[PDB]
């Protein structure tokens, strides 16, 4: 838990607050973090919660001092090694690549028929990010044309690549033309679709919104709850407490025409929220007895052949098993070759 | 004694080895090391391998040679000097090395290497002559019949 706490410290440090630490003192406190970092005996676990914390920091563009992010990973790379910071290097490079990609896309737009909205997208990458497409969603009629346009731009530039859009992590801004004044709210894609459904009629039932947006039940219920919290959708019984109201697919929710919030920058997009090791050791010692002298890669391949057919173990676990078996003086390294083991019983 | 059933079955010949070991912390005597650790364990210098030979009694020999018809047919067509020619060449090679060592020793621990080299030479020559005698007997038995 202490590693997690240190990593959350890191998160604050780099993320973003009302006060931005100067670049001089920002690296000063980062050096102190690395002073205690080497004292940490176990290094594998630190990368586990640092990956998801960093991914949320960058995908939402909530990171502060992205230059300090490059130096932070630079310090880590020389500390533990390339393999320990290989995944995080992909995350940073994807942000830099997509930032360049956005600039070229804007230039391509001017030379052709322009869009009707300011469109920006982070392309990310598959296999290196914890994100995955988990919620089905129907693309709104207003956010389709631009969609197609970008796909074309991503087909002429890159061939053989397929995009898998993540509407769960996509935000946006929506203007209004029917309120008392001109408002500009910020909401996720789900909330944008729900609020744009009311463009042609006044009141809809819950089922009429579920079958129009194809969002799953739990996420749709949560989005309706937060929208009701922002008093943007008004139920028939005003006096009923919103938290204890039980939602059913029969209530006729209508758009609140008389919305009169004083602030013109309403942000309703606020975020929410052992046994195997012995088996690997036995396989390693058996393979070492069968083959007296082996290389690290050949030993890994043999372990994968004999044992990975059962539960598909992770390579770092096997490497740690090799290290602990070395400490137990079960197999020794051979001088003259960095990766060579001899079964010394 | 260490046996290897898998290689015995897959090769057609028995894979066996007899070994003896040295006392604890005693006798550290001084391309060979690489293959030595490749086929032996890490403790190559901690134990040595005896030369394994087999024997049988007269009744056992008679029963075996009288068991199947494929044992006297394989004797009249054994064709030595060709089944194990490579072993003979290797014996001649290490005989030459032993003769060189004996020549070096006799020019100037106390083992009389010349006698052992002579015994090895007599042994290998005797196997060669035995093979030639088998070939001569086969030629006289089969080729010199019916004109």
């Amino acid at each position: 838990k202490s590693p997690e706490l240190l990593a959350r410290y890191c998160d604050s440090l780099l993320k973003k607050s009302s006060k931005n630490p100067e670049e001089a003192e920002l690296e000063d406190t980062l050096n102190q973090v690395m002073v205690v970092f080497k004292y940490i005996e176990d290094k594998d676990v630190f990368q586990k919660f640092y990956a998801k914390m960093l991914a949320k920091r960058l995908v939402h563009q909530n990171s502060a001092s992205d230059d300090a992010e490059a130096s932070m990973i630079s310090k880590l790379k020389q500390a533990c090694g390339f393999e320990y910071t290989s995944k995080l290097q992909r995350m940073f490079q994807d942000i830099g690549v997509s930032k360049d990609l956005n600039e070229q896309f804007k230039k391509h737009l001017t030379n052709s028929e322009p869009l009707d909205l300011d469109f920006s997208i982070q392309v990310l990458s598959s296999g290196s990010w914890p994100f995955q497409q988990s919620c089905t969603f129907a693309l709104p009629s207003e956010l389709e044309r631009s969609y197609q346009r970008f796909t074309a731009f991503y087909a002429s530039r890159h061939s053989g690549r397929k995009l898998t859009w993540l509407y769960q992590l996509s935000k946006g801004e929506l203007v209004t033309n029917c309120f008392k004044n001109r408002y500009t709210l910020q909401a996720s894609t789900f909330q944008m679709a729900i609020l744009l459904q009311y463009n042609t009629e006044d009141a809809y039932t819950v089922q009429q919104l579920t079958d129009s947006t194809q969002i799953k039940m739990d996420i749709l219920a949560q989005v309706l709850q937060i929208l009701l919290k922002s008093k943007l959708l008004v139920l028939e019984d005003e006096n009923a407490n919103v938290d204890e109201v039980e939602l059913k697919p029969d209530t006729l929710i209508k758009l609140y025409l008389g919305y009169k919030n004083k602030k013109l920058r309403v942000n309703i997009n606020v975020p929410m929220k052992e046994d195997r090791k012995l088996l690997i050791q036995a396989a390693i010692v058996r393979i070492m007895k069968m083959r007296k002298v082996l290389k690290h890669q050949q030993l890994l391949g043999e372990v994968l052949t004999q044992l990975s057919s059962r539960f598909k173990p992770r390579v770092p676990v096997i490497k740690k098993c090799i290290d602990i078996l070395i400490e137990k003086e079960y197999l020794e390294r051979v001088d003259g070759e960095k990766d060579t083991y001899s079964y010394l019983a | 004694v260490v046996i290897d059933p898998t290689r015995t079955i897959s090769a057609g010949k028995v894979n066996l080895g007899a070994f003896r070991t040295y006392p604890k912390g005693y006798k550290p005597p001084d391309t060979i090391p690489l293959n030595k650790i490749e086929d032996f364990g890490v403790h190559c210098k901690q134990y040595y391998a005896l030369e394994v030979s087999y024997f049988k009694s007269s009744l056992d020999r008679k029963l075996l040679e009288l068991l199947w018809n494929k044992y006297w047919v394989n004797t009249l067509s054994s064709s030595s000097l060709l089944t194990n020619a490579d072993y003979t060449t290797g014996q001649v090679f290490d005989l030459s090395e032993k003769l060189e060592q004996s020549e070096a020793q006799l020019g100037r621990k106390s083992e009389d290497k010349l006698a052992k080299a002579t015994r090895d030479s007599c042994k290998t020559t005797i196997e060669a002559i035995h093979g030639l005698m088998s070939q001569v007997i086969k030629d006289k038995l089969f080729n010199q019949i019916n004109i």
